[PDB]
Formats: structure tokens, C-alpha cells, sequence
């Protein structure tokens, strides 16, 4: 194949996201599978290595050695306050090897380690090979993204992963620095412009404050919660079903793994059709014990189960606000990342606090990091 | 009678995915006949527990294909008027769950 274009990568927690600029425009590019978002998972089998999709889809099947969650040990330490308290949810084994942490799981019958590193360049590897099968041409240069909240270490372990990948990494930028891109706000005329930039999806929640001065990008304040995302708004759904299931039946279907997960994953549906319409409906046949549960949620059922959750999201702005020394009337412009930007009471909230400012929400939120890492990767080559 | 076009594409739906539950069962007895295969054949005692285990991830796997299936089925809403969408849409979800049963006691009787 002949030497292709240089590509913008989004090395996320849970999915990661490649794009090209061509034909002045940003391309996502879809995966083989064709999603344009592939997850950050890596499983380890008795006969082979899979990564995205394809580790993914035998978690259940396999899950000590299905590595996710890579991003959230790169560049720490083991005894890192993060690592310690992460450890106790994941399903895989976190070793100790001289002050590194690294994953251990069994692969082709035997025990073996790998660092983050290591896990994130299999995952890279995949991103730049979904680019190459799309472009018909040779991808090596691409730039790679990181939160604003990385250090000197976690940002060399993920420039690692992208060199042990067969990548050249053109620039590392951070997250909310490639969403502006994206929505050209270092292109506007006029002085130097703060930003902010509310990210939710991925199984994180990040908020950061940015100024630009003639195209010149400077990180004010960083705020958020480690573990906040859409995976909260279903548990609270499922739960609310669960009740529900026993007041209308007087049984219990919580102890039942396979009803719960039939439940949880008609949840995750119901969630995104409410962030377009105002009542989403369900029709299980024999969840539990023969019943079938046909049921329904309204967008205002869903906004008050997670109501507390919703709220929130505001007092990290307000954190970010005070740390950048900015009174909330300074900031510029607002952009929405992370797919669960989508639902609309969390954008009526933000809205509502800028005072009826209008936001940056038209590139699809899960693409809006991969989006201007594309455009910059176009700039750098 | 009062059988509409649009019940039409519930019921092709409904056929793919009973082809599909059709296609995992075919693997489920493949794997019965295996087990009976290990039990019944020239293995020793010994041998023939390792050998069951081995089969583990693919019980596992058809367990999980079946789920799959379960949530996609899930996926469907039928009015109240497509009686046999609903009544394909039950007995196919019977259908898979008395499978998932028998995976069960395939399970059971594995890597013990
Ligand atoms: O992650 C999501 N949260 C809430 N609504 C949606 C999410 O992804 C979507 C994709 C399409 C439509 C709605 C959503």
C-alpha cells in the first residue's frame, strides 16, 4: 500500500476513536465491525489475542483475562491512592513489579504480565489497522490525546504506547484542547477567549477551563469525578425497575443475573431513546419466573431517579471556575463531550447556569476529542 | 382477517432470529455430543475431567450467544394487534430459555 495521511486518535478509557481529515472534512472512521468507536478492550484466550469489538463481546465468557481500564493505570505507580482503590472492581489481576503496575492475566495457558503501556499500544495498534483498512493506504503519523489532569509520566507512557504501537506521535494533546479544535474556537477573532469544556462519557467525568490567545492554548483549572458516567443513570433506572418488578409482582428478580442484565441492557436503549423523545417503552417476555415485563419511563421519570446525580455535574464547574480565577460570565464558550452530553436536562442545567448561553453540542460528542485530534494531525503533517 | 404489511417485517425479524437460535442449539448438541463423547469413550477417568473442562469456554460461549439473542429480542416492541409477532416472540423466548436450562446442566457437570 501507498503512504497515507496522518490521523487524529482519541485513546479513551472504555472507547477509543480514529479520524481523518480528507477533502476538508473530518471522516470518523468506523471499525470493521462499523462502529465508528471501538472499545479500549484487550482478552487474552486459550488460543489468541483480542482486541475492540471482539474482547468486548466475551467478557462474560472470560473475564479475568478481558483487560479494560488502561488509561486509568498509565503512568502511575502501584501504590498510587488511584490504582489501589480501581483494583477492587476490575475482574483482572493488577501485580506489583518493582513499583509499575501491570495487568496479569493467562494467556494460551500460561501466566503472563503486561504493562498499561503495553495493553494501550494492542489498543492503539487496532486504531491505526481500522485507519489503514478504511484509507487503503500505510497510516504511521497520528496525534494522540490525553485529560488535561495527565503528568510528565502519564503522558510519556501513552507517547510509549503510540511508539510500541509502530506509530509516530506528531503531538500529544490534551482532551478539551482537541474538542475546541474541533469547533475551531482557536480560529475567532477577536481576545483571548475561556472555554470550557464539560466532558461526560466514558465512564469519567472531566471539566476543564481553557484560554486561547492567537491560537495559543492555556489549561486554567481541571474539576470533575473519577467515576461518574452513564453507567450511574442505569443502575438508577434499574433499580427503579427492580422496585417497580415488586410492586406489580411481589418478586424479587435482583438475585437473577441473567433477568438483571436482560433489564439493564433494555436501560442503556431506554436512556438514549429519552435523550430524543419524552417516554421510552419495554417489553421483555418472561423476565423472571414466566413474567413478562411490559413497561414504560418518561423523560421526567428518568431526570428525577437521577436528579441528585444531574445536579451534580455543576458543582465541578463551579470548583473549575474558582480554581481559573473566572467568574462564570468570563467564559466565552461552553463545549459538550461524551455521549452523555446528550441527555437533555444535563444540557438544560449548564444552559441554565451560563444564563441561557448557547452550546458547542453539533459534532457527536463521543467523536468531538477524535474530531480535532484529526484536524491537528491534518495542521502537523 | 386484519394482517398488516408492517407485521410483516416483525415476523421476518422474528425468522432470522429463530434461524439464529437454531444455529447456537445445532453448537449446544455438538457439545452434548461431545460430552457423552468424552464420558463414553477411551479417555481415563483422569483424563476425561480435563478434557470436559476443556469444553468450558465454548458451553460459555453458546450460553452467551443465547443472551444475545435474548437482547435483541428484547429490542422488539409489538402492538397489542400483531397476536402472532407476540406469540413468535414468546415461544422463541421459551424456546431459548429452556436452552440456556440445558447449558446450565451442561455446566453443572463440567470442571467440577
Ligand atoms: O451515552 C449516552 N447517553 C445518553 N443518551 C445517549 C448516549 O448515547 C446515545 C447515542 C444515540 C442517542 C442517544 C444517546
Amino acid at each position: 500500500m501507498s503512504k497515507g495521511p496522518a490521523v487524529g486518535i482519541d485513546l479513551g478509557t472504555t472507547y477509543s476513536c480514529v479520524g481523518v481529515f480528507q477533502h476538508g472534512k473530518v471522516e470518523i472512521i468506523a471499525n470493521d465491525q462499523g462502529n465508528r468507536t471501538t472499545p479500549s478492550y484487550v482478552a487474552f484466550t486459550d488460543t489468541e489475542r483480542l482486541i475492540g469489538d471482539a474482547a468486548k463481546n466475551q467478557v462474560a465468557m472470560n473475564p479475568t483475562n478481558t483487560v479494560f481500564d488502561a488509561k486509568r493505570l498509565i503512568g502511575r505507580r502501584f501504590d498510587d491512592a488511584v490504582v489501589q482503590s480501581d483494583m477492587k472492581h476490575w475482574p483482572f489481576m493488577v501485580v506489583n513489579d518493582a513499583g509499575r503496575p501491570k495487568v496479569q492475566v493467562e494467556y494460551k495457558g500460561e501466566t503472563k504480565s503486561f504493562y498499561p503501556e503495553e495493553v494501550s499500544s494492542m489498543v492503539l495498534t487496532k486504531m491505526k489497522e481500522i485507519a489503514e483498512a478504511y484509507l487503503g493506504k500505510t497510516v504511521t503519523n497520528a496525534v494522540v490525546t490525553v485529560p488535561a489532569y495527565f503528568n510528565d509520566s502519564q503522558r510519556q507512557a501513552t507517547k510509549d504506547a503510540g511508539t510500541i504501537a509502530g506509530l509516530n506521535v506528531l503531538r500529544i494533546i490534551n482532551e478539551p484542547t482537541a474538542a475546541a479544535i474541533a469547533y475551531g474556537l482557536d480560529k475567532k477573532v477577536g481576545a483571548e477567549r475561556n472555554v470550557l469544556i464539560f466532558d461526560l462519557g466514558g465512564g469519567t467525568f472531566d471539566v476543564s477551563i481553557l484560554t486561547i490567545e492567537d491560537g495559543i492554548f492555556e489549561v486554567k483549572s481541571t474539576a470533575g469525578d473519577t467515576h461518574l458516567g452513564g453507567e450511574d443513570f442505569d443502575n438508577r433506572m434499574v433499580n427503579h425497575f427492580i422496585a417497580e418488578f415488586k410492586r406489580k409482582h411481589k418478586k424479587d428478580i435482583s438475585e437473577n443475573k441473567r433477568a438483571v442484565r436482560r433489564l439493564r441492557t433494555a436501560c442503556e436503549r431506554a436512556k438514549r431513546t429519552l435523550s430524543s423523545s419524552t417516554q421510552a417503552s419495554i417489553e421483555i417476555d418472561s423476565l423472571y419466573e414466566g413474567i413478562d415485563f411490559y413497561t414504560s419511563i418518561t423523560r421526567a421519570r428518568f431526570e428525577e431517579l437521577n436528579a441528585d446525580l444531574f445536579r451534580g455535574t455543576l458543582d465541578p464547574v463551579e470548583k473549575a471556575l474558582r480554581d481559573a480565577k473566572l467568574d462564570k460570565s468570563q467564559i466565552h464558550d461552553i463545549v459538550l463531550v461524551g455521549g452523555s452530553t446528550r441527555i437533555p436536562k444535563i444540557q438544560k442545567l449548564l444552559q441554565d447556569f451560563f444564563n441561557g448561553k448557547e452550546l458547542n453540542k453539533s459534532i457527536n460528542p463521543d467523536e468531538a476529542v477524535a474530531y480535532g485530534a484529526a484536524v491537528q494531525a491534518a495542521i502537523l503533517s | 382477517g386484519s394482517n398488516s404489511p408492517q407485521e410483516e417485517v416483525e415476523l421476518k425479524k422474528l425468522k432470522h432470529l429463530e434461524k439464529s437460535v437454531e444455529k447456537i442449539a445445532d453448537q449446544l448438541e455438538e457439545l452434548n455430543k461431545e460430552l457423552t463423547g468424552i464420558q463414553q469413550g477411551f479417555l481415563p477417568k483422569d483424563l476425561q475431567a480435563e478434557a470436559l473442562c476443556k469444553l468450558d469456554r465454548r458451553v460459555k460461549a453458546t450460553i452467551e450467544q443465547f443472551m444475545k439473542i435474548l437482547e435483541e429480542i428484547d429490542t422488539l416492541i409489538l402492538p397489542e394487534n400483531f397476536k402472532d409477532s407476540r406469540l413468535k416472540r414468546k415461544g422463541l423466548v421459551k424456546k431459548v430459555q429452556a436452552f440456556l436450562a440445558e447449558c446450565d446442566t451442561v455446566e453443572q457437570n463440567i470442571c467440577q
